């Protein structure tokens, strides 16, 4: 089957090879199969879960990211938080006013 | 006696010009309708709603039609 | 009464035309065939639309101050930057005719249109019983020549401002050469270029008289078939709907003039 | 047929039209007090700023 | 005599046709209304409104030929 | 017989088709307006007013067949 | 008499036909010009005025073939 | 339906009413909302500039 | 009586499914062209040229089909 | 001697469905054709080449009956 990869810029989260997936897609709820066409999205938050070989059951949640598919591969780009709401161009002002101050 | 012959024609092309635009009409938006469904499962309570909604303007110039067809084939024959 | 509701519905479409050469009131029940026989139910009404128009803003004008506006001037105040707002959208000449014809288009056939909505029977039977004329329709929309007359006004414009600012030569270039721009299209491009021409002033009019006739013809059968009562239920769905239909009729013809002068010049 | 009833009816559905007209049609001058709030409350304080 | 059949002829071509058009451009104005409001379900008041505002454009031609059907049917003949 | 039936027949002819072709392209004009609405809900007065271009200029020339075959009914038959 | 009368039917097939067609194909471009319009907003003027150059090749032979009904409907009718 | 001379004194009409709203009505009108709007602006740019 | 007639009813078939034809391809290629359009404003100089080409392909037909009728109703009459 | 009459009929039908068939085949080319011209302006002469060959095979029929439908109209009538 496909080798699923599920990796962060800080860490990776898990590898290996996986009979199928579901996954939230950006439009919807997605389901992945080998040999499916390559593929590009952006993934909602959410749970993510995985029949490794043998079909034992692994769920995993997301924060988020891209996913993308493969011939044979299907690699999962999560990233920590969803950054939709920046908060933290609050968190700029306060180093320009003790610049000043 | 063409004045009795000739008005199971006048009912036969309105009955089949009613049913050809109501399936028509009704086959797209229930297209539409299913891929919806499909696409977000969730909703299908609400999508079905709004789907009933909307049906029944389709289907409101297609019955008028088809009860005038029955008319004209059986009131005046 | 006796009645046929098919000359029910005969009568209402007929006009009081009278005679301009022998002063001579035309009947509904024999037409005569001359020509010039001005219809006078629907100038009538219509100039005395325009009348209403123009004291209207002259009432305004003459008054308004950049104060504390009143709730009577902040209609008047709205209409002008809306028609300006359009103008300024999609013309950026210096015309100074543009904008006022505009408005005064918007205005007018607001104005017509809205005849439509009041009671059918009532203007007219007034006019039979209390004063005798032979005949009376009071939407002067539903007039084709004032249709036609506004359209054929707006393309004359539409000529003098290829004429003008586009220019005689800039019109004769694009009259033969475009859209194809060969020598061998050219007498096509000329046909092409004259129907086109000649088709946009033509919808315009023609647009506007189906469908103010469209809706008075619907409400005068809605009067003359059903009985009084169950006229309601099918009566006051449409006005609602044609109330829509003259606001957005209005703004089609406003826009489209718009568009075809600016078109014309730039 | 009578001529009567055709007025009577007509009248009937005129009425019917004005009440919704006045329900539902005559509202929008509501959104045209927007403007007017609008345009008051902004000259008077805009001109008291420029002022001070 | 024999002319009378002919009318209803006419009506049902003309009532077909109308009914033909209102329901097909009705039912593709409703598959888009219920596509998009799939996608953002909370703006269904909205999009019920403009679908409401476009769907009277839709049908005018058809009421005209529909209410002219009926004439032809009713008073003429 | 031949005059008045064959002229409420070419009447029922022109406001039959002109209803078929007004309808459909309203629809078909209504379905990407109320598609581009969902993408920009926030542009919606842009594009009705191009929405209004677009259905007066299809609008126009269906109602020339409307009001002659009015005339046609009427006027002449 | 017969001969004049269904003058008005051939004039009532031709500028139906030509009502359909313009109908419809004006429905496409502007539903495709819609659409447009809706993906970049700053966009419209450019794309209203290439509709317009388009629509005035569609419009020509409708234009003419309805010009040529009237004529036939008036003139010789 | 019928063509008449009605289709010249309509043209008549037309042309007068064109004619005096031209010259009369428009240019007495929009000169208040603009004067409002001129009056803010200018307000604001001579507060401004007494600021810096 | 009815050989003049019937010549107008052919000229009439003839120009209606003319304007027809024209009308819907040209209603194509000028939808997609306004999509190839919006993709790329900046190209629309070159795309636009093409176009014409290629509508001077789609006006062939539908132009010696509208001559010819209109040699059936004016010369032959 | 009636013949002729019907033979102008015979031939105005002919040249009708030749000439929309073709005007949409035509146009159904052309869209794609100016959609991929869009997508990759330097490949247009490559493309053009393509599209002509292609348009060699639409215009096999539609031609052919031009061609026998003004055989029709001229020689044999």
């Amino acid at each position: 089957t496909y080798h699923l990869d599920v990796v962060s810029a800080e860490q990776q989260m898990f590898s290996g090879l996986v009979e199928k997936i579901q996954v939230t897609g950006s439009e919807g709820e997605l389901g992945i199969y080998p040999g499916h066409a390559p593929l590009l999205t952006a993934i909602k938050p959410g749970m993510i879960r995985i029949v490794k070989q043998h079909g034992h059951e692994e769920f995993i949640y997301l924060s988020g990211g891209i996913l993308e598919v493969q011939p044979g591969n299907v690699t999962v780009l999560a990233d920590t938080a969803i950054r939709g709401q920046d908060l933290d161009e609050a968190r700029a002002m306060e180093a320009k006013r003790k610049a000043e101050e | 006696n063409l004045n009795m012959d000739l008005l199971y024609m006048a009912a036969a092309v309105m009955m089949g010009l009613a049913a050809i635009g109501a399936a028509i009409g009704i086959g797209i938006l229930g297209g539409k309708f299913l891929e919806g469904a499909a696409r977000q499962p969730d909703l299908i309570p609400l999508l079905r709603t709004q789907f009933f909604i909307v049906m029944g303007l389709v289907d409101a110039i297609p019955m008028i039609a088809v009860g005038l067809g029955l008319y004209v084939m059986f009131a005046v024959a | 009464e006796n009645m046929t509701p098919q000359d029910y519905i005969g009568h209402h479409l007929n006009n009081l035309q009278l005679d301009l050469r022998t002063f001579s009131l035309v009947d509904p029940q024999n037409p005569p065939a001359t020509f010039w026989t001005i219809n006078i139910d629907s100038m009538f009404f219509s100039v005395v639309l325009g009348l209403l128009f123009l004291v209207l803003f002259r009432s305004v004008a003459k008054k308004a101050t950049s104060g504390v506006p009143g709730k009577f001037q902040t209609a008047i105040e709205l209409v002008i930057g809306f028609v300006n707002g359009s103008v300024k959208d999609m013309y950026h000449g210096k015309s100074k005719l543009i904008a006022p014809l505009a408005l005064t288009i918007f205005v007018w056939v607001f104005l017509m249109n809205l005849m439509d909505l009041l009671p059918i029977d009532l203007l007219p039977y007034i006019a039979e019983h209390v004063l005798g004329l032979p005949a009376l329709r009071v939407v002067p929309s539903a007039d084709v020549n004032v249709t036609l007359s506004m359209a054929l006004g707006v393309f004359i414009l539409i000529l003098f401002y290829s004429i003008k600012m586009k220019g005689i030569g800039g019109f004769t270039k694009e009259l033969t050469l475009q859209p194809f721009n060969h020598w061998a299209f050219i007498p096509v491009n000329l046909i092409l270029e004259g129907v086109s021409l000649l088709s946009k002033p033509v919808s315009l009019g023609l647009r506007l008289f189906g469908n103010m006739y469209a809706g008075e013809l619907i409400f005068i059968l809605i009067a003359g078939l059903l009985p009084w009562w169950s006229q309601w239920i099918l009566n006051v769905p449409w006005a609602i709907f044609h109330i829509l239909i003259i606001t957005l009729q209005a703004f089609i013809f406003m826009v489209l003039t718009i568009v075809y002068l600016s078109m014309a010049s730039e | 047929m009578n001529l009567n009833a055709t007025i009577l009816g007509q009248a009937i559905a005129f009425v019917l039209f004005v009440l919704f007209a006045m329900k539902y049609v005559w509202p929008p001058l509501m959104a045209a007090i927007e403007k007017r709030q609008k345009e008051i409350a902004d000259g008077l304080a805009s001109a008291e700023r420029a002022h001070k």
